[PDB]
RNA sequence: UUAAGAGUUAAACCUAGCCAACGAUCCAUAAUCGAUAAUGAAAGUUAGAACGAUCACGUUGACUCUGAAAUAUAGUCAAUA
RNA sequence: CUAGAGUAGCGAAACGGAUUCGAUACCCGUGUAGUUCUAGUAGUAAACUAUGAAUACAAUUAUUUAUAAUAUAUAUAUAAAUAAUAAAUGAAAAUGAAAGUAUUCCACCUGAAGAGUACGUUAGCAAUAAUGAAACUCAAAACAAUAGACGGUUACAG
């Protein structure tokens, strides 16, 4: 049935965060954190990956 | 006796009802997110100190 | 509801063992017809609308917003240390509905038993639903209207 | 989905479509016993 | 007149021209006091064959037509057993249609993942170019891109208390100082009380 | 108990009265051959020699019946009346047979309940 | 075919149905009923001899004629005596 | 119980030692099956609270138990459970928020014995499980409580 499938595969996508979080909303979240850091780098990308992989 | 038992809703009652009750679950959906972000934020903090290579 | 006027004959039953002065009943059109009825047949010494905390002292207009917490007061009559309201009790049950017609109705508060229900007695009450009605026996019986026989209160 | 059926008929049967199950599998008496469990094949 | 019964259509479409309909019927049993409904299946002709199970009809006496059928279709009272077979056409092909249309948008979703930080703000901030500008461009500014949707959710969320405390403030006003209230039922055309609501309502 | 068990067959069990008697085929009583003659012990705490006898009614049943009166002159192939009504202290023993009927001569010198002995005035 | 519907009976073609745990099918038992009789406070229960109503049969089975109506207490054939 | 593994302890049966008038028993020793695991069959227990499920209601107290407060203190409120009860019910024992007041639906009972037996049927590899009679006999049979008697029954005194 095609609903179960989508639903499924939907979930089973790369990049999906558990806990309600979205990656293009936790990445424009960590850039908005790194910018206004700077108004007031492989290791922040360390940090993203942590978090991704934490979330995952 | 002669009092009706109950007395309908209005449309504008109803409309004012409405917008409440969205308010309500708009509100509780926002503080849930708000929440949720200062989490993450405090765990980017602290995420120096987690090994990943 | 025959189901939540059997409700409240067993309360009303069960306050008057207590000797409780005031209690509460569902708020319904037909809880409220009973209890009038009762009410002007001398068996309850007020009738109420209120909440669940209380009757209303001032006037409190019932809404879907409030119907759920509605409720309806009804004082209760002691006298010589005996309740006022003895017993009470459903002839037409949930699971059989007795609907009579105004010769039979005759013939029951004229002492015959009908249908195995027990005619009615000197000091009794007996209630008739008619076109969502409740009422006397005897009412209905001077208004020839068949009905259903709804309780007994004596 | 019997409720449903009872109550918005349209959408009921547009409910079963899309959730892959058809109106026997709702109205039929289903007790998910062994002869369900050979017959289907879910183990 | 003839013999006429109420009942559903509890099977249709097993005999040719036969259904059968389900009547039930007021009956008092003395033994245990009380009116009962009596049930029946009868099997009805039905020339046309109009009737689907479900359905609620009315059945007249006939002439034997069978060994067992003397009874036939009068009306359709109801016809809930044909509205469902229309319903049932219906869904297949209106649940294929957004099927296909949300497969459509779930592969397309896949590819541009697929085709795909802080690298970006990183250049936009120091170089404020080197060919990398336009570059950025095919994907005040800094702001503007990170920009997330809580922000938004916050600000249609004080417009919505806004909204709802000041209609109230209105309202409450307008019931206590009653001679501005009849001004205003006059300005804009125990009911005063739900039609001054209205225009309150309408006013913000 | 509840109304539709009552209507699906529950109710007081009938108060009915079983036959006391049921070789005689409801029949006030049968004719019968005595196949023999007993002397049968009582119950305790009773204690005689009760006078009983093997007969074969009509009906092909085989039954015992109790000799009632203080003589009877009834022996094999002696043609008897059987009624109902059991000897209480001789158990297997559910009937009665009739004096002065068929071969069985009524009690001899009986002055009281001759009727009930076949006895005549 | 019938005055007349109907797998009622006969013939042909189809469809795959129909009844059934609220009791089918099968088996046993029984003529049925009342403003009739019995009983009981009554609901009811019992009987179905008498009075009346209906059915079935006239030693057993099938068929046929006549007839508006008969498998007739008729006729034919068979069985039993 | 059927297969396949495992089997240290325990331990039907069996074999012995005691005890006894006798021992076929209690006790002692070896100890098979079983108890263990895997895949099944079977669907019975005093499978018990000897108390089917749901709903509405009825006077108290004390404990906890879990939340919600308010500033350890409010001997803090609102729920559930437990314990002792009022009323009510009940043959009583007693139950006590149900064995009370009511309503709805289901299961079951109609003297003891024969008998949960026989026969039949269904299921199961079997053991069996389910369903479940009648004749015969009797004026019995049972429950709670009462007062004794008795106990290889307790404690206290003299
Ligand atoms: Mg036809
Ligand atoms: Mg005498
Ligand atoms: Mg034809
Ligand atoms: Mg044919
Ligand atoms: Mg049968
Ligand atoms: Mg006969
Ligand atoms: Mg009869
Ligand atoms: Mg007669
Ligand atoms: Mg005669
Ligand atoms: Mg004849
Ligand atoms: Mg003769
Ligand atoms: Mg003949
Ligand atoms: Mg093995
Ligand atoms: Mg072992
Ligand atoms: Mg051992
Ligand atoms: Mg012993
Ligand atoms: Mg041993
Ligand atoms: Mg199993
Ligand atoms: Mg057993
Ligand atoms: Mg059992
Ligand atoms: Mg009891
Ligand atoms: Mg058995």
């Amino acid at each position: 049935t095609p609903f179960i499938t989508r639903i499924m595969a939907e979930l089973k996508e790369p990049l999906v965060l558990s806990k309600g979080y979205n990656i293009e909303e936790v990445d424009k979240f960590l850039a908005a954190i790194e910018s206004a850091k700077r108004e007031r780098i492989e290791k922040l990308e360390d940090r993203r990956e942590a978090i991704l992989r934490i979330l995952s | 006796m002669s009092q009706p038992l109950l007395r309908n809703r209005s449309p504008e009652e109803s409309e004012l009802l409405k917008l409440k009750r969205n308010y309500n679950r708009s509100l509780l959906n926002f503080q849930a997110h708000k929440k949720k972000l200062n989490e993450l934020l405090n765990l980017y903090h602290v995420a120096n100190e987690f090994i990943v290579t | 509801s025959l189901v939540k006027l059997a409700n409240t004959c067993a309360h009303l039953q069960n306050c008057s063992k207590v000797r409780v002065a005031l209690t509460s009943i569902p708020y319904t059109k037909l809880q409220l017809q009973f209890a009038y009825n009762l009410y002007q047949q001398g068996f309850l010494s007020s009738l109420q609308k209120g909440s669940t905390m209380g009757p209303d002292k001032d006037f409190v207009e019932v809404t879907p917003d409030n119907i759920s917490t509605r409720r309806l007061w009804v004082g209760l009559k002691y006298r010589d240390n005996k309740p006022v309201l003895s017993s009470c009790k459903l002839i037409s049950k949930p699971n059989s509905r007795i609907h009579l017609p105004m010769e039979d109705m005759k013939k029951l508060c004229s002492g015959v038993t009908i249908r195995n229900i027990k005619p009615l007695q000197p000091g009794e009450l007996i209630l008739v639903r008619a076109h969502n009605n409740i009422m006397d026996i005897n009412e209905a019986i001077s208004k020839k209207l068949d009905g259903e026989v709804l309780c007994r209160v004596k | 989905l019997r409720y449903l059926k009872r109550d918005n008929p349209e959408k009921y049967y547009w409910t079963i479509q899309k959730l892959g199950l058809n109106d026997a599998a709702i109205t039929d008496e289903f007790n998910m016993d062994r002869r369900y469990m050979q017959d289907y094949e879910f183990f | 007149a003839r013999q006429n019964f109420l009942g559903l259509v509890v099977s249709q479409g097993k005999m040719q021209k036969t259904v059968k309909v389900r009547v039930e019927t007021k009956v008092f049993n003395k033994k245990i006091n009380k009116e009962l409904f009596h049930r029946r299946d009868y099997l009805v002709h039905d020339e046309g064959e109009i009737s689907r199970e479900g359905d609620l009809v009315r059945i007249e006496a006939t002439r034997p037509l069978s060994k067992r059928k003397f009874f036939a279709i009068a009306e359709i009272i109801r016809n809930k057993g044909q509205q469902f077979a229309l319903y049932e056409s219906e869904a297949q092909l209106s649940v294929a249609k957004e099927e296909a249309q949300k497969a459509k948008e779930f592969l397309d979703k896949r590819s541009v993942r697929e085709n795909k930080l802080l690298r970006d703000i990183r250049t936009i901030q120091d170089a404020l170019t080197p060919k990398e500008l336009l570059e950025i461009k095919q994907r005040e500014t800094v702001r503007q891109l990170l920009q997330l949707d809580i922000s938004g959710l916050e600000v249609n969320l004080e417009k919505q208390r806004s909204l709802i405390d000041r209609i109230q403030t209105r309202l409450s006003e307008l019931l206590s100082n009653d001679l501005k209230c009849d001004q205003f039922l006059k300005d804009h055309g125990n009911i005063k009380k739900n039609l001054l609501r209205k225009h309150v309502m309408m006013d913000m | 108990a509840t109304l539709n068990q009552i209507k699906r067959g529950s109710g007081p069990p009938r108060r009915k009265k079983i036959s006391t008697a049921p070789q005689l085929d409801q029949c006030p009583q049968r004719k019968g051959v005595v196949l023999r003659v007993m002397v049968l012990k009582p119950k305790k705490p009773n204690s005689a020699q009760r006078k009983a006898c093997r007969v074969r009614l009509t009906n092909g049943n085989v039954v015992s019946a109790y000799i009632p009166g203080e003589g009877h002159d009834a022996q094999e192939h002696s043609i008897v009346y059987v009624r109902g009504g059991r000897c209480q202290d001789l158990p297997g023993v559910k009937y009665h047979v009739i004096r002065g009927a068929g071969d069985l001569s009524g009690v001899v010198n009986r002055i009281s309940s001759r009727s009930k002995y076949g006895a005549k005035k």
